[PDB]
């Protein structure tokens, strides 16, 4: 081959995305991403509170018990955020030649900067939501355990210094480099 | 019916046609002369924002659109496959394009596609003729009928009104056709070059103010095939985040390292220059062979000017090079029309390389590059387009030469200055009136592009269709071309329009905006720090006199 | 003399050519301290017979 541009699919229990070469990194990431730039903008922080309030009011319009309402709103918010950010990999529009085909939107925020204020806020929201919500279903231990498990396993572990560029081949042979 | 009809030209007297293409001035009081800034630097621009609920509503609308689009795609492509035969593998062959890489075009823009790709006919002058069409399914296919109606033109790149079929330029082009055929033998190296090429190059070099210049057939190829001639993998390019795709393609083909700085932020540029000079090349820390700075004269999406003296002093201090693009600034900006250099008074010797395009003002197709003697002498041997591509045709050369001579003043005296005064007055009057009504308008005081912000996505099709029903042509842009919050409508002013047309447009736009609730001004646009919600009659009566004064513009 | 000159000094073990080659390669690649610029020149000093 005169170019040697291929995608690898090495299989292992624990694997990481290899560091980009000179051409892919220093040259093919120069223009605004247009997929993660909108995070640090106007009105990008209150919208989460608005969504939480709207979900809580929509569930309360049904007329259910507070415990079920708050558990459902926590689960729905966390699952929606996960589906939006952590699950999908890529970008809806061609960037240069497919440079961002191995990373999620979370990794692309602020040009792969580990600690920025928006990341701190996004991590803080689920914890405060859990502390506010648990006060209604403390009596039931099963629901408390379920809420704690959802929060820790979905809304806490991915947003960590570890598990950055971390892939597991259990649900499918992932692609690295 | 499905195919686009071929329209037979209409028979009209001469005067009606001349009035259709170019207007006639009513009073000598509708002209303005542009001054030159000697030692006044450009102040930092100020922008205005709407209240929060607009942003929240926009975010909710986009969230709903994305959710329903993805759900529809998944359900439709899981429960049935006969209709979606262009997005699945057939007889062991992959599809042409991918599902995820074209989500937006198929799922959001396709429902409002009637606002794009509008067929027209005739000269694109003051009034542009359009062919009617009927939407079928959801903007899938169209049926055409033999009917053509005129519309007011606010969507064409015609600044000085050179798009005419009756004048000196048309006669020059016809004489050129009579003398030189439309045939071009081949590349300029082999047989292509003639005497008219040399005449045009010398005239362009004299007009711009540099030593020598070259000509090309396409503006895109001027940038796409230029940077590989003198750049390599050991050079650094610092460019604004808002540059045309041709520059990015040329730099990508060259292979040099690219670092970008935020628009209108000189401190970050200085910090980046210092850090890149200190650190050096990656993995080896050798010094950079050379450093080049790329910038554009006037930015079309915002109508803002670049700060030239700051760049000149920075490059002189740190020993860098400068590249300036003047697609939207040549022939329309400055007391005479030389460009931003005449506006700021900076000598052209400071800028190493200048570029331009003849499509936006001179009514032709081509491009040019202007530099010193030895640089051009080397680049002529080291370029790719000269000895591998075609050559410029003769009618385009004749049109360009006639337009440049007319603007310079050698022939047809008392025309270029009058056109420049017309366009300046029109731009200033429209911008001031729009700001006084209560809208949000970006850009400098004298810029032919007037962007008006329309935030909510559902307000673009409604505004466009209502304006089309009232015989006004507009252009709307949206995500991903523009930021998610900010979507805008762009106005391109001409020297062929008249104050009565501006009044007609102002009345209709004001009433439509009142209907759609597009007036959101926070008082930072006004120079006295108060909200402005005036009447149309009062604005029409007072603005034309106060349009000339420069104290009513914040920037 | 070298101390009065002011140049950088690196020493290699007596009768060990492999270490000398490794040191030469590393010093050519690395460059000057704190700047990683290439050395202007390199000089090798040795004695004929060691007393
Ligand atoms: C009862 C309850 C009710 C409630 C509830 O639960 C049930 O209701 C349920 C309703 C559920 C949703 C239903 C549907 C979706 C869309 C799905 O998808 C998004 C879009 C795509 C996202 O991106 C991927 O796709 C990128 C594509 O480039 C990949 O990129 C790389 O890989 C490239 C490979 O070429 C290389 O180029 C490079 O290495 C690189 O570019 C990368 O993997 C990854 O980024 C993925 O999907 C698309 O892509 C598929 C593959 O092409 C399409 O085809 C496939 O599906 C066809 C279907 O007929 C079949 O023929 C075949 O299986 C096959 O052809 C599929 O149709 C289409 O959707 C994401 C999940 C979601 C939202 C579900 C969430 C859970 C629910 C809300 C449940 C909810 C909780
Ligand atoms: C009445 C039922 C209940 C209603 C509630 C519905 C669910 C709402 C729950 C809250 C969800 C979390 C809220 C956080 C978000 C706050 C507001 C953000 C506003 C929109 C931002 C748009 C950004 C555009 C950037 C473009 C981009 O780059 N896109 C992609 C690739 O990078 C991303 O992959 C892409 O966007 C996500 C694709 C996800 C596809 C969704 C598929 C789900 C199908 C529907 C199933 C239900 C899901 C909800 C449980």
């Amino acid at each position: 081959p005169v170019t040697d541009h291929r995608r690898r699919r090495a299989a292992a229990v624990i694997s990481h995305v290899e560091q980009e070469t000179f051409e892919d990194e220093n040259d093919q990431q120069m223009l605004p991403n247009m997929n993660a730039t909108w995070v640090d903008q106007r009105g990008a922080w209150l919208i989460h509170i608005v969504v939480i309030v709207l979900l809580r009011l929509f569930y309360s319009l049904f007329g259910s018990t507070p415990k079920w309402t708050w558990t459902l709103t926590n689960m729905t918010y966390i699952i929606g955020f996960y589906i939006m950010f952590h699950l999908v990999k890529g970008t809806p529009f061609d960037f240069n030649g497919g440079a961002y085909d191995n990373l999620t939107m979370w990794e692309q925020i602020n040009d792969e900067t580990l600690y920025t204020p928006t990341r701190k806020f996004l991590l803080i929201v689920p914890i405060v939501l859990f502390l506010i919500s648990n006060q209604y279903y403390r009596n039931d231990m099963t629901l408390f355990l379920s809420n704690l498990a959802v929060t820790v396993l979905i809304g806490v572990v991915p947003k960590l210094g570890i598990t950055h560029r971390l892939r597991i081949s259990i649900p499918g042979i992932t692609g690295r480099a | 019916y499905t195919r686009v009809p071929l329209c037979e030209p209409e028979e009209l007297p001469d005067d009606i046609q001349k009035e259709n293409e170019y207007g006639t001035l009513d009073s000598p009081g509708h002209l303005y002369q542009v001054k030159s800034r000697h030692g006044k630097p450009l102040p930092e621009p100020v922008v205005d924002t709407p209240p929060y609920y607009i942003s929240l509503l926009t975010y909710l609308n986009y969230l709903i659109l994305i959710i329903l689009g993805h759900v529809h795609d998944f359900l439709g492509m899981t429960f049935q496959k006969n209709k979606h035969l262009d997005l699945l593998e057939h007889d062991g062959l992959a599809p042409w394009f991918s599902n995820f890489e074209s989500f937006y075009v198929r799922r959001i823009k396709m429902r409002i596609d009637d606002c794009f790709s509008r067929p027209t006919t005739g000269v694109p002058g003051r009034f542009i003729r359009c062919i009617d069409r009927i939407s079928h399914n959801i903007n899938e296919y169209f049926t055409y009928s033999g009917a053509v109606y005129p519309c007011m033109n606010l969507s064409s790149y015609n600044y000085l009104g050179f798009a005419q079929s009756k004048g000196q330029c048309t006669d020059a082009a016809l004489e050129s056709v009579d003398k030189y055929s439309i045939q071009s033998g081949g590349p300029r190296a082999q047989i292509g070059t003639t005497d008219l090429h040399i005449k045009a190059e010398k005239l362009v070099a004299r007009f711009i103010g540099k030593e020598d210049a070259l000509v090309f057939s396409m503006g895109y190829g001027t940038n796409a095939n230029l940077f590989n001639a003198f750049l390599d993998k050991k050079c650094l390019v610092i460019s604004d985040e808002l540059n045309h795709t041709s520059i990015r393609t040329g730099v990508r083909l060259s292979g040099a390292a690219v670092r970008t700085f935020k628009h209108g932020d000189m401190v970050g540029l200085e910090k980046l220059i210092r850090e890149q000079i200190v650190l050096g090349q990656p993995k080896t820390n050798r010094p950079w062979k050379k450093i080049l700075i790329c910038a554009e004269g006037l930015f079309s999406m915002e109508g803002t000017l670049c700060n030239l003296p700051k760049l000149v002093e920075l490059k002189k201090k740190y020993k860098c090079y400068l590249f300036i693009d003047e697609a939207h600034s040549i022939g329309a900006m400055g007391p005479t029309g030389r460009g931003v250099c005449e506006i700021f008074g900076v000598d052209p010797k400071d800028v190493d390389i200048l570029m331009g395009t003849f499509t936006k003002s001179f009514g032709a197709a081509g491009g040019y590059i202007a530099a010193d003697q030895w640089i051009i002498d080397r680049l002529r041997l080291d370029l790719t387009t000269v000895s591998y591509s075609e050559s410029m045709p003769a009618p385009v050369l004749a049109q360009t030469i006639s337009s440049l001579q007319t603007i310079s003043g050698e022939i047809c005296p008392g025309q270029g200055t009058e056109r420049l005064q017309r366009i300046a007055f029109n731009s200033r009057y429209l911008r001031l009136a729009l700001q006084r009504l209560g809208f949000i308008v970006y850009g400098v005081a004298d810029s032919p592009v007037i962007p008006l912000l329309l935030y909510c996505p559902s307000k673009m099709p409604a505004f466009s269709r209502m304006m089309l029903q009232r015989r006004i042509a507009v252009v709307v842009v949206a995500y991903p071309a523009t930021p998610l919050i900010e979507s805008r409508v762009r106005f391109c002013m001409s020297a062929s329009l008249t104050k009565e047309d501006i009044d007609y447009l102002l009345r209709h736009v004001s009433e439509v905006g009142d209907k759609l609730n597009l007036k959101s001004n926070s008082g930072k646009s006004s120079y006295d720090g108060k909200r402005q919600r005036w009447d149309i009659e009062e604005v029409i009566r007072r603005t034309p006199e106060d349009c000339k004064d420069d104290k009513y513009f914040v920037n």
